């Protein structure tokens, strides 16, 4: 079937070329860019002990969750720089944390092969573990809450999995990736999702159907970063090849490349603003090189982190950008 | 306008000859003045640059640099300013000169007591508020010791009736020199103890070809010397050699904060990297 | 408002209770001295030697691809590299894994303890007559002068184990930038825990010397 | 698409020269450290050789160190591997394993099972 | 293996068959959203501290 699989790979890449037309860099070249942003470090969220391997914001955009390999999980109050609900973790090495949209439940997960969910608003006022979602044979790398009871989890066993807290088991398993899957993103209309793995591919998924519908094979290296465009009709991924590229769901190809020749470092966290024309990508040169997101113009450098920025996310209403990094502090950007 | 820097650790307490005194004073102002200006560059760099205060050595370095700058300021304005016939200021400037020297001494000892908690006791050395609890022993206990001297005899300080320093012999040999010795013996039993434990790992050869001497290595050994203030132990060689090592006391200890800028702020690789971005 | 002031007061009180908790288990955590092993989920053996915590991490359940979860262990005290010491060609897989760990841009800051765990198993294979074909430069290799483990040990076993040791240490010296150092060993061996203690002692000593730029 | 179409192999007598090549398109060849990994049946994935960017660091496994040489072509975007004086022990399935991150000197998981930047492979049978 | 190869070619069969529009309409709708929410984006322009909760 190896001879057969090359034929539909050649047929799909011609369907990209049949809809190649004009690229996004040529069309958007006429209109005015936003120019230089000059984001500044509003608030430094100090208190994490080891490297901050993962973070997530909230729908309320006030509380953010951030996960560090010390064994902690602090729901940071980003408006006043306050720590609320510092979860002590069973696993010392946590690589994911999704702040639940509703806000009641908080995920974690990592090398323990368990995505453990913590309910913040317990009846006793002390945060405990609701259900430990064991079942993955690989490391938990990204998690995203569908709602208060549904949580798809990216994992290192080449399979993402949709779980249910009420039963503690997998609703469905997404067995399409061929390498250990790194980042995860849910659409704003929460009907479908796309996850990036350590492949050349970041293939799209369906929540209710449970399996891959379209595959976006655009990066050279390990896609550590993924985030939808704010409509949900597109998404940008980021990998270790020092290029982050955007892909459209209605299309099938790479849109246009956000790369610069000075960048010789990997990408770990991409995130999108309220408007689509801004892309916050987090890099391995200890900075977050933000782009214009439509013109390959580096809109700014979010320097100020001494170690590698491993998780940068933006607020749901577009207020701020908080880039957690490996130097054990998050920083709020505006 | 004339002062010798060795007045702080003369240990003989004899007045230096007026021939050399002028020379040492020229060494002291070109030394302490170029330090002060350079130390200020070090403290403007470190507090401003958070990126360089992540390790505990640099936070103790700031409190050593703030000790040595405030020592080098309170030494220039004791001398350039005329304190003759003004007793309150004289005891005050001399109280601050003693305090900013005793915090200068123990923040080399706290560089060494950190090195006890880094290199010979390597584990279970985390102390909650590590730098703040070193401010209780680095800035607070020298503020206690100066307060005992004031509580002893407020007329200890200043001139007898000229540099405003401690007046009594028994106070100076206990509260400066005896304070220096319990820090210098702490320092050199944690200076060569760094050196034996850093030449040991230079004696370990992974493929049989070890690196004896490096450009960073030569920078680091001399940098360790002015970090711990081992050239403040040129005082012990005072009195024969006496005429020689008081000159070496004025070259290597006036320029110590200049050399701390040189060895920990101008040749430190992460610190110089932040200067290009400003 | 007063209700806004009431919520911020409770938020600050919960924050300071959390700060008290995080100071307490910062005091726990900095005393932990984590290590990483190679060669369910992640396994924990919190062994104490000389009243010093050491929090070992066997990570066997994660699969063969390890390029992204080995980046968990750049802030670790040490990477205890267990080598099967016998040569699929599992020993050269350990050399390539050590070369990948050594030259990794995050693991450049953290040190590796090498142990060669199946050393007692190596003695039967080399005395019977099997690494000469599996390594060409073993013929051209010579025994170092500081190479006496025990007088009853055969010089062929000693030459083989020191060749395997310096085969890792060719990666440790001949490399680019990176602030980390290798500690090879030769292992029933009840002295291994002590060897981990002495090597992590020298690791945190060297980390403090590099913090002072003494290295 | 990063696809890795290897070429070569077949029924070749031991001691006979063979040119191993992979197509290796979809990624920038000048940035990536490049690899060769073999896998015998019932044995497992075994690393053979690596070449760095522009051939700076070239190392070999000890089975083939004195008898193999590896070359790469940055302009033609193609990795090569000469084989000389073959013993019949290395009848393995050779596979042009690519290192995951380009600008890093390290190279993980090219002997890992189900690796994404590893080709389908060409059967190299010697008898 | 043959099972994962069959799953891969089945994914390739059903992946091509889905609707695939020309990319100029898709990028045009992306720019339509960008502008459509640039006035609602608090990150393109520097927001004054009267309504910015991070000063």
């Amino acid at each position: 079937l190896r001879q057969e699989a090359e034929q539909l790979k050649n047929q799909i890449r011609d369907a990209r070329k049949a809809c190649a037309d004009a690229t996004l860099s040529q069309i958007t070249n006429n209109i005015d860019p936003v120019g230089r942003i000059q984001m500044r470090t509003r608030r430094t969220l100090r208190g994490h002990l080891a490297k901050i391997y993962a973070m997530h914001w909230g729908t309320d955009s006030r509380l953010l969750v951030s996960a560090s390999q010390d064994g902690k999980l602090i729901i940071w109050d980003s408006y006043t720089t306050n720590k609320v609900h510092a979860i002590p973790l069973r696993s010392s090495w946590v690589m994911t944390c999704a702040y639940a949209p509703s806000g009641n439940y908080v995920a974690c997960g990592g090398l323990d092969n368990i995505c453990s969910i913590y309910n913040l608003k317990t009846r006793e006022g002390n945060v405990r573990v609701s259900r430990e979602l064991a079942g993955h044979t690989g490391y938990l790398s990204c998690c995203r809450f569908l709602d208060d009871n549904q949580i798809v989890t990216s994992s290192g066993d080449t399979t993402c999995a949709l779980w249910d807290i009420e039963t503690g088991q997998q609703t469905t398993t997404f067995t399409g990736h061929t390498g250990d899957v790194m980042s995860l993103s849910l659409a704003p209309d929460t009907r479908l999702f796309v996850s990036g793995a350590c492949d050349a591919s970041a293939k799209l998924w369906d929540v209710r159907e449970g399996m891959c519908r379209q595959t976006f094979t655009g990066h050279e290296s390990d896609i550590n970063a993924i985030c939808f465009f704010p409509n949900g009709n597109a998404f940008a991924t980021g990998s270790d090849d020092a290029t982050c590229r955007l892909f459209d769901l209605r299309a099938d190809q790479e849109l246009m490349t956000y790369s610069h020749d000075n960048i010789i470092c990997g990408i770990t966290s991409v995130s999108f603003s309220k408007s689509g024309r801004l892309l916050l990508a987090g890099y391995d040169d200890f900075n977050c090189n933000v782009w214009d997101a439509l013109k390959a113009d580096r809109a700014g450098v979010l320097a100020g982190h001494d170690n590698r920025v491993s998780c940068l996310g933006v607020t749901d209403d577009g207020m701020a950008v908080a880039t957690g990094s490996w130097d054990s502090f998050l920083k709020i950007w505006n | 306008h004339l002062t010798s820097f060795g007045i702080l650790l003369d240990l003989s307490r004899t007045s230096l000859p007026p021939s050399q005194m002028m020379a040492l004073t020229f060494i002291t102002y070109i030394g302490c003045g170029l330090s002060s200006i350079f130390l200020s560059v070090t403290l403007v760099t470190y507090i401003a640059f958070e990126k360089i205060r992540r390790d505990y050595p640099s936070k103790i370095l700031i409190q050593l640099c703030a000790a040595l700058l405030l020592l080098n300021l309170i030494f220039l304005l004791d001398s350039w300013i005329a304190l003759y016939n003004t007793r309150g200021f004289c005891i005050a400037v001399a109280v601050f000169l003693h305090y900013f020297l005793l915090v200068s001494f123990t923040w080399m000892g706290l560089e060494a007591f950190h090195m006890y908690l880094a290199l010979v006791k390597v584990f279970n050395t985390y102390i909650r508020k590590y730098i703040l609890k070193f401010c209780i022993v680095g800035w607070g206990i020298p503020a206690v010791v100066v307060s005992i001297v004031l509580t002893i005899s407020p007329d200890n300080y200043g001139i007898g009736s000229d540099f405003c320093w401690i007046n009594s012999n028994v106070v100076f040999y206990i509260t400066v020199v005896g304070y220096f010795c319990v820090i210098f013996l702490l320092n050199v039993s944690m200076f060569i103890v760094v050196l034996v434990q850093l030449c040991r790992i230079k004696k370990k050869k992974q493929l049989g070809a070890q690196r004896k001497t490096s450009i960073q290595d030569l920078r680091s050994i001399a940098g360790l010397t002015f970090l711990l203030g081992i050239t403040w132990g040129f005082a012990f060689f005072a009195w024969p050699v006496n005429v020689t090592f008081m000159y070496l006391f004025a070259i290597f200890n006036t320029l110590q904060g200049f050399f701390i800028f040189i060895f920990y702020c101008a040749a430190k690789e992460n610190v110089r990297k932040q200067w290009r971005r400003y | 408002t007063e209700d806004q002031r009431n919520e911020e007061k409770a938020q600050r009180e919960a924050n300071k209770k959390i700060e008290k908790q995080l100071q307490k288990d910062k005091q726990v955590y900095r005393a932990t001295h984590r290590l990483l092993l190679l060669g369910s989920g992640i396994f924990e053996t919190k062994f104490q030697v000389d009243k010093v915590n050491f929090h070992m991490f066997d990570v066997g359940a994660q699969r063969d691809e390890r390029r992204k979860w080995i980046q968990c262990f750049n802030d670790v005290t040490a990477i205890i590299f267990v080598v099967a010491s016998s040569s699929t060609n599992r020993l050269q897989a350990a050399l390539k894994l050590f070369d990948s760990i050594w030259n990794n841009k995050w693991l450049r800051d953290t040190s590796v303890i090498l142990f060669l765990n199946k050393q007692d198993l190596l003695a039967e294979k080399v005395l019977a007559g099997k690494i000469e074909d599996y390594f060409p430069e073993f013929a051209r290799y010579t025994t170092p002068e500081d190479a006496t483990p025990e007088p009853g040990e055969d010089p062929r076993v000693t030459r083989a184990k020191y060749f395997i040791r310096d085969e890792f240490l060719r990666i440790s010296t001949a490399s680019g930038d990176g602030r980390h150092y290798c500690y090879p060993h030769f292992t029933v061996d009840t002295e291994n825990i002590r060897r981990v203690f002495n090597d992590c002692r020298d690791i945190i000593q060297r980390m403090h010397l590099r913090q002072y730029e003494l290295l | 698409q990063v696809q890795l179409q290897e070429s070569g192999g077949g029924l070749v007598q031991p001691g006979g020269s063979l040119r191993l090549s992979c197509a290796a398109s979809g990624f920038t060849f000048s940035n990536y450290k490049m690899n060769w990994v073999r896998q015998a049946p019932g044995k497992g994935l075994e690393w053979v050789s690596d070449i760095s960017q522009s051939g700076a660091s070239i190392s070999y496994t000890g089975s083939v160190k004195g008898r193999f040489t590896i070359s790469r072509d940055n302009a033609k975007n193609t990795l090569y591997l000469q084989m000389n004086s073959l013993k019949p022990e290395d009848t393995a399935v050779y596979y042009c394993a690519r290192c995951p991150a380009p600008f890093t000197r390290d190279c993980f998981d090219v002997t890992s099972t189900t690796y994404a930047y590893r080709g389908q492979g060409t059967q190299v049978t010697v008898s | 293996s043959i099972a994962q190869a069959r799953k891969l070619v089945e994914q390739l069969k059903m992946e091509a068959n889905i609707d695939r529009i020309k990319v100029s309409k898709a990028a045009a709708d992306l720019m339509a959203y960008c502008e459509a929410h640039a006035k609602e984006d608090p990150l393109l322009t520097p927001v004054p501290a009267s309504e910015n909760p991070f000063r």
